[PDB]
């Protein structure tokens, strides 16, 4: 999280002989932006560490940045990074809250196939977007994602099985992330934010090996 | 700066090399190598620490409640409770 | 080093003798306590450290990994308190053959 | 190679599948790809490559510690 | 083309353009929402074919031309081409029917399986479609969020065309990691308590 | 889910136990 | 392949006139540690995503372009557990039945 | 997962 006026600091590296690394900006909807490197530009600041530093106050950040490693001189296939996402925010300073939606029985009931929908809680200002998580394990099959009052668009959904979304397992952690004071709230960094998403029969059976206790005390 | 300790029951000490040296609660209880960057339980209410660098790193303190669910007194989980129970200690 | 006090439930976070506690949590009404302790009421499994009085927060050493429930009028659970569990059973099978 | 991907188990090929004795599954729409819910399937890149798989993590199974072995070995002999 | 929308199984022609040819890299992209961009191809060679997949190439007409056989779900994404930075040289985006059932849910009402063709407190979701692999069976869908004015499905969609026969409920209707192994294990402690 | 018939099948079991 | 756990066993077909090597999930294998080693029929290893992959025997020289038999062997195998594998519950049961019997 | 317990005491409850 980048409160306006601090300094982030996003780190990439390789491990596997790319003499050329770049970062990438991709603005949500209609942009897309290269900044500059040095292996051996506005608004932002060894061949295996490859660090991106902030240093300024620009607001029109509003981005993804990616990060980019390939060969020179072979066919050039291209390496990119999973992605980053930035904050600017000028008390007032809030980051905006995702909330989780779980499918009803009527959709699998009627067609037999689940779909989850996860919501981040908008506001006037911008700068939140990307995608999202699961289950501790990023699955990379079947992701789909993405006015107000005058005091930026972002919702996932996913396509599941009736057989694989039943389960609290599977465990969709939804969360767009701002990555990374004299209000009573918690500093801004905090931490990830995320909204989470059967187990409590497991938790049950954990529960009355209570009764498999009983039974050895007993004997 | 350090803050190497991070928390699929999964014990990390990132940026470290050869010998890693697991201590629960101070004491010497486990040995990692190179090629693993993992340690697993197997609640883990435990005090832990690793040491690749000089006296081990900054300590973490975890400890797990079971249920996701169980916020208050829900029905679906009274019922399940109540049933369990009674019949559990009729017998 | 944080233990818990069983009332709400309370977390409490000893610390050095300093002149000042402060708190980084990870308008709510339900993130309210005194002294040295810190409880959460209606506790959410969303983004919902603690050091004396200094200048960052790296001298509080220790952190602390929490995935539990906050609650009033609600019995503890723990590894332990499965045996708190067993108690509940016999006593109310205690309760019922009287 | 072969794949793991949501509710049921996959084997998959660049050309047709052909199924030695092992655990029958179902073919999938994609005539190159099976399904599965052990068998040895012949792939080409040509040159040929044959695979034999068997996996270990259970949508059904058991698995337990040694003092759970003794507490297992326990109940059913008191069971008897 | 532009977000076309094509039936399953059909022919694609994706075009790109360029305007260099002090270049060597031609390669082609899927982009996922949260998975950055993953490489597809190798014509950096006119015709190279891996299983769906083939393209053309002509330096001297300055476009570069993709074909897909039988393009699946798997095609709706952004398909991209590629100081030896990735100018993606035109771009293309497409979505794919998979035509073979139209139903609203409410959950944040969820429209979907229409198959075709389809003021402040209501907020909605546009159209789409994707790869769905275990079952290889494919659904459309779009979701209405509210809050406010206590919204229902069927006023929600009213500029949505709700297809003729939308199915509208509105009022009505793998283990792992050891311990479910072991309920399935410990049923001997569980039941011998009998007698007991 | 195939633990309500767990269930239902627990029933089953403890209505075969009182028949014995 | 037949495939105990007592530290795992590894079976891999006799070859005649043929030296006996490992590989595992592209990477080399010892046979380094204890639970590493191997010198004359089988490979004994296992942890979980760390040791879940490949497990195949190579000769000396021709390797490994010459050999198209690849196992992909992929496992959780906790520390000290029990052979199980998927259907054998029965067996499982097979097992406790004897007990019973004796 | 529930074969387990259909498996015999079904077949043997219901008649
Ligand atoms: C890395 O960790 C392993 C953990 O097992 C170390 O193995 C054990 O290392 C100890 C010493 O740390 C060995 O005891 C004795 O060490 C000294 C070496 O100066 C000497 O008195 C003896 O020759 C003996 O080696 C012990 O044998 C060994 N035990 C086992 C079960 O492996 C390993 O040495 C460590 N590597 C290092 C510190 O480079
Ligand atoms: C061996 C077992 C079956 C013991 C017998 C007790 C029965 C009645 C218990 C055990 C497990 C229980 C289930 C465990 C988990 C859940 C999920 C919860 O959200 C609703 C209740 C529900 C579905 C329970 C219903 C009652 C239940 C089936
Ligand atoms: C799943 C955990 C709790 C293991 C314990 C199994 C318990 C719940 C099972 C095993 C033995 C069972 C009992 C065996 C005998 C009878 C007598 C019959 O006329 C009514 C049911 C009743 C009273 C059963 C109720 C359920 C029971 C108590
Ligand atoms: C290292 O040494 C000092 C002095 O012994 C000790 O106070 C400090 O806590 C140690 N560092 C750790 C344990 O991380």
């Amino acid at each position: 999280v980048l409160k306006t006026g601090q300094s982030m600091t996003l780190q990439c590296a390789q491990d596997m002989n790319h003499e050329y690394m770049s970062w990438y900006r991709q603005d949500p909807g209609m942009g897309l932006r290269l900044i500059h490197y040095s292996v051996g530009p506005n608004g932002y600041n060894t061949t295996e560490d490859f660090p991106l530093r902030l240093l300024s106050a620009a607001p029109s950040q509003t981005s993804v940045y990616f990060c980019a490693s390939s060969y020179v001189g072979n066919t050039g296939e291209l390496f990119f990074g999973e992605g980053s996402r930035l904050t600017v925010l000028e008390k007032n300073v809030f980051p905006p809250e995702v909330a989780v939606f779980e499918p009803s029985e009527a959709e699998i009931s009627h067609t037999q196939k689940a779909t989850l929908v996860c919501l981040a809680t908008g506001f006037y200002p911008d700068h939140v977007e990307l995608s999202w998580w699961v289950n501790g394990k990023e699955v990379h099959s079947g992701v789909s994602t993405d006015k107000e009052q005058p005091a930026y668009c972002l919702s996932s959904r996913l396509r599941v099985s009736a057989t694989f979304w039943q389960n609290p397992r599977n465990h969709f952690r939804c969360q767009v992330q701002f990555y990374g004071w004299t209000q009573d709230r918690a500093k801004p960094v905090t931490q990830i934010v995320s909204a989470e998403a059967v187990l409590s029969a497991t938790i049950l059976y954990e529960i009355l090996l209570g009764k498999a206790t009983l039974y050895a005390v007993l004997v | 700066g350090n803050h190497l300790v991070k928390v699929s029951v999964l014990l990390t000490c990132d940026a470290e090399a050869k010998n890693i040296t697991w201590f629960k609660d101070g004491k010497m209880i486990g040995f990692l190598t190179e090629d693993k960057k993992k340690w697993n339980l197997g609640d883990p209410r435990g005090m832990y620490q690793c040491k690749g660098s000089q006296n081990k790193s900054k300590p973490l303190q975890v400890y797990y409640r079971m249920c996701q669910n169980c916020i208050e007194l829900n029905a679906a989980t009274i019922s399940g409770f109540l049933f369990a129970e009674i019949v559990s200690i009729f017998v | 080093p944080y233990k818990v006090s069983i009332s709400t439930v309370i977390l409490t976070c000893p610390q050095y003798p300093g002149s000042e506690i402060l708190w980084q949590h990870n308008d709510d009404k339900n993130i309210g306590s005194d002294e040295d302790h810190l409880s959460l009421k209606e506790f959410s499994e969303l983004e919902q450290v603690c050091y004396p009085r200094g200048s960052k927060p790296e001298d509080a050493n220790f952190y602390l990994y929490l995935r539990a429930r906050v609650c009033e009028n609600c019995m503890e659970m723990d590894v332990m308190s499965v045996a708190t569990i067993v108690i509940v059973d016999i006593c109310i099978t205690g309760g019922l053959l009287l | 190679p072969i794949e793991e991907l949501e509710d049921r188990v996959f084997v998959n090929c660049n050309t047709s599948i052909t199924w030695v004795e092992g655990t029958v599954g179902t073919l999938l729409s994609d005539i190159t790809r099976l399904d599965l819910g052990r068998g040895i399937y012949r792939c080409n890149g040509d040159k040929e490559s044959t695979v034999q798989v068997h996996y270990r993590m259970c949508q059904s199974c058991v698995e337990l510690d040694p003092a759970t072995v003794a507490g297992i070995i326990v109940t059913d002999v008191i069971a008897t | 083309p532009a977000a076309l929308s094509v039936p399953e199984g059909e022919n694609l022609v994706l075009n790109c353009s360029f305007t260099d040819s002090a270049i060597y890299n031609l390669q082609w992209f899927r982009q996922d929402p949260g998975k950055g961009l993953t490489s597809l191809l190798l014509i950096q060679q006119r015709e190279q074919t891996s299983g769906r997949l083939n393209a053309s190439l002509d330096k001297s007409s300055g476009r570069s031309t993709l074909y897909i056989a039988a393009s699946q779900p798997g095609d709706s994404a952004t398909y991209l081409c590629a100081s030896y930075i990735p100018t993606f040289g035109r771009g293309t985006s497409l979505i794919v029917h998979p035509y073979i059932d139209p139903a609203v849910y409410q959950l944040v009402c969820l429209f979907t399986d229409f198959d075709s063709q389809t003021d402040s407190d209501v907020y909605i979701t546009d159209k789409t479609v994707l790869d769905m692999r275990s079952m290889d069976f494919k659904s459309n869908s779009a979701v209405a969020w509210s809050n406010k004015s206590d919204f229902a499905c069927a006023n929600a969609f009213n500029n949505s065309i709700i297809p003729e026969d939308t199915f509208f409920p509105s009022p009505e209707s793998t283990n792992l990691n050891f311990q479910n192994l072991s309920v399935i294990g410990f049923r001997i402690l569980l039941l011998k308590v009998a007698g007991f | 889910l195939c633990y309500l018939l767990d269930g239902i099948l627990f029933i089953y079991g403890v209505i075969l136990t009182a028949l014995f």
